[PDB]
């Protein structure tokens, strides 16, 4: 994202925010759901 | 990290600040996957 | 599950060929210490020799896999 100030926040900015925050959180939630469904408590995934 | 933002990296380093390359930054990130740092992350 | 981190019910139901126990987190460390504690002791020449079960488990071990041919 270049040259997108507060007044320029638009579809591209919202999509980038989705990629970089919301879908990351969804991905960790999905890994959590898979591990819980398989009953895994002692093998955590390290989210860097 | 050095891959516009590179021409000034030398100037930022003249004041003691440290700038990393992609390899150095990857080394730092992989240092966080060591068993001891993994165990630390599991702790908290 | 509490002691060794495996389900005998799951083993009976599914009969997996291999089963991996993982030692991550506090519960994983507790299970690992439980795995390391058990030892087969033998009396040779009136001396109490100790043989550690699970050779491939130690303070730095992150998991242990049960190996079987068919199940």
């Amino acid at each position: 994202e270049q040259g997108i100030e507060l007044e320029h926040i638009d579809s591209k900015s919202e999509f980038a925010h989705r990629i970089m925050l919301t879908n990351i959180l969804r991905m960790m939630g999905c890994v959590k759901k898979q591990k819980s469904a398989r009953g895994i408590e002692t093998r955590p995934a390290q989210v860097i | 990290t050095r891959g516009a933002n590179n021409i000034i990296a030398e100037g930022i380093e003249k004041m003691g600040v440290r700038t990393f390359s992609q390899k150095e930054m990857a080394f730092n990130l992989l240092g966080l996957l060591t068993p001891e740092v993994v165990e630390l992350c599991q702790k908290s | 599950k509490d002691t060794y981190g495996f389900s005998i019910l799951d083993i009976v139901i599914n009969n997996p060929v291999n089963l991996t126990i993982h030692f991550g987190g506090e519960k994983g460390k507790r299970i690992r210490e439980n795995y390391s504690a058990m030892i087969f002791e033998t009396i040779v020449d009136g001396k109490l020799k100790t043989e550690k079960i699970f050779k491939e488990i130690n303070e730095h071990s992150t998991s242990y896999t049960f190996r079987s041919e068919k199940g």
